[PDB]
């Protein structure tokens, strides 16, 4: 591996950038102090939003997290090889920008309809 | 003398070889219900803990020294005899809230 | 990982009593027991007993229970993990059989099944 | 299902409200900016308290989380059917208000006496 | 057990202090309000740093957490019994202060090279 650093693989293929995730996970968290204390609070707010989303998805604690929601071809009818070995994450974010809210809800109830299935499993 | 925990009287060895010192007694001080310690003890001077709890070495003890405790006797092997080994070795039986029931002693010569 | 210096070589005569000191350094004196061991000319080594500088607790062999006076001071803390303590040793009915070398021994650990085991020894003191 | 919304099942049975949890989980997180920045900080503080409690309980990441602490009849001697199909969560909070601190401690050590049991399991 | 309290086992052996962890885990989280709001924000910041580190280690939700990184003798060549039944956590922090950053990186990729191994496991 090559320590590309923070956002090192921003122009690399999505498969290459997916190997270097903990690098972007580390660096994610008087009147002028009022402007500095403002940015300090917003920093924890924008960070806890990603964690709250990851928490209600079952991905709490995961950098790579698999799910049960199957990939709708309406979102992107691209093949697997022409995604992870071709496009960059910056490109993939433009192609899925629209449907990015649709998936966030599918993950939310695929988790509630999983811990509900586990609650009935441990009821005997 | 009145040590109810006898050892191996004496023993000899040569450079590069390995010895073995026994340590046993009645069911009142040995063995499967007691921890065995081993002390290198120059004549009436500064001793040195070698092994505690049957087979656990003290800090920094050379990997040569090894301990074993069967259901009736505990052994202290001195693998790879180095010249600075001529001394007397005493064992001791103990529990967590007792004292050291020392042994008779075993002089080990390394003349070679 | 520190020293346990003792007193000199004092020789009295039977019927009397002798006091032996044990000055510690380089370790928290309260964190480990203080064992007393002797090797006499007539037997071999004989464990006398240990005392806890923290609990003030004494445990000694029945062969020395009615003879030994065993005490400790209180540590003068040097740093967060260093101090300077002292343990004292006296005997009652003294004979020429009790002639031998005496040392103090700091315990091995602070917990477990080998907590008091005489690990760090002194230097030796020659009795009568 | 019917998207009742935020606090939609506040007057419903506890069994009905328990199905709609991620809805209340989403919506949980100059001198007047000082009063606004104050509410912004308290928002993350009151949210991280629930997460810190859930974290030291083993429920970190769960909306529904099962435990080992058995139900003491002193807390509520009500039957299961007369709770989930009768009372509302607002009613249940008044009946358990007293004993609500007793259970929070039982969950705390039932977790420490679980990861301690798992530490000895993986020691061989 | 004896409820020693907050930092109760600060001078005890590391094995004794390790049993009382949830006690230190609980108690971890106008111009003078500006100085009070400052300490309130720093409190959540210093707390989320420990959680972000625990999150990218797989320990998210654990008070005691085991790993795959084996103990290098260069860090401390001390035996197990002369650590948990002898030194205090305050002593252990001075002996490992240097190598404390080396281990934090070993935990970071031992987790990414674990969820990557689990992603290939669930790919069939
Ligand atoms: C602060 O720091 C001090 C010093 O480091 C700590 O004190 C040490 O604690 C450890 C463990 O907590 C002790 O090791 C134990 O030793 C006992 C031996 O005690 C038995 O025998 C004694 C003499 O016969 C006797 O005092 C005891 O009787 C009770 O009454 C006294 C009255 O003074 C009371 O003070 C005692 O506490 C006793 O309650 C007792 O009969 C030994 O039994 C222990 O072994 C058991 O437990 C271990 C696990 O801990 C287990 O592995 C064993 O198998 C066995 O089950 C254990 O070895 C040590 O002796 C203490 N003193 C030292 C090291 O000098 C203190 O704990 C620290 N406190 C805090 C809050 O940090
Ligand atoms: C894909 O999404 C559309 C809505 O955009 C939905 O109607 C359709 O059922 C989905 N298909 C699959 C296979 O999930
Ligand atoms: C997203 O919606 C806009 C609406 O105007 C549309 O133009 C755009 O093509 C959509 N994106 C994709 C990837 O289809
Ligand atoms: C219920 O709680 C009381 C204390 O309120 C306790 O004394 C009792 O043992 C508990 N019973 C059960 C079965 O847990
Ligand atoms: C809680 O305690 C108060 C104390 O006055 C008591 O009146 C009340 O009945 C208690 N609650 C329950 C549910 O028992
Ligand atoms: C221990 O760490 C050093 C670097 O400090 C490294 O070179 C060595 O390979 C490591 N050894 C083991 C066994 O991990
Ligand atoms: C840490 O590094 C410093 C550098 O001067 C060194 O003095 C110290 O001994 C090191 N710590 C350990 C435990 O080796």
């Amino acid at each position: 591996a090559v320590f590309l650093g923070f956002l090192g693989a921003a122009g690399s293929t999505m498969g290459a950038a997916s190997m270097t995730l903990t690098v972007q996970a580390r660096n994610l968290l008087t009147v002028w102090g009022i402007k500095q204390l403002q940015a300090r609070v917003l920093a924890v707010e924008r960070y806890l939003r990603d964690q709250q989303l990851l928490g209600i998805w079952g991905c709490s604690g995961k950098l790579i997290c698999c799910t049960n929601v199957p990939w709708n071809s309406s979102w992107s009818n691209r093949n697997l090889s022409e995604i992870w070995d071709n496009m960059t994450w910056l490109q993939w974010d433009k192609e899925i920008s629209n449907y990015t809210q649709i998936i966030y809800g599918l993950l939310e109830e695929s988790q509630n309809q999983q811990e509900k299935n586990e609650q009935d499993l441990l009821a005997l | 003398s009145q040590s109810v925990l006898t050892q191996s009287a004496s023993v000899s060895g040569s450079l590069g070889q390995s010895v073995t010192i026994s340590c046993t007694g009645p069911n009142s001080v040995c063995c499967s219900h007691k921890s065995i310690s081993w002390y290198q003890w120059p004549p009436g001077r500064a001793p040195t803990l070698i092994i505690y709890e049957d087979n656990e070495r003290a800090p920094g003890i050379s990997p040569r020294f090894s301990g074993y405790k069967s259901y009736w006797s505990a052994y202290l092997t001195i693998s790879d005899l180095r010249p600075e080994d001529e001394t007397t070795y005493y064992c001791c039986s103990y529990t967590h809230n007792s004292g050291c029931v020392f042994g008779t002693g075993t002089k080990v010569s390394v003349l070679g | 990982q520190g020293q346990l210096v003792q007193s000199g070589a004092t020789t009295t005569k039977p019927g009397s009593s002798v006091k032996i000191s044990c000055k510690t350094s380089g370790y928290r004196f309260n964190f480990y027991h203080i064992n007393w061991i002797r090797q006499t000319a007539g037997r071999g080594p004989e464990w006398m007993g240990w005392i806890s500088p923290y609990s003030g607790d004494k445990n000694l062999a029945p062969a020395f229970q009615d003879r030994v006076n065993m005490t400790t001071d209180t540590e003068v803390p040097v740093t967060s993990f260093t101090s300077t303590g002292a343990a004292y040793m006296e005997i009652r009915n003294l004979t020429s059989d009790d002639t031998g070398t005496y040392f103090c021994a700091k315990g091995l650990l602070r917990d477990g099944s080998s907590t008091w085991l005489p690990y760090l020894w002194g230097q030796g003191t020659l009795l009568t």
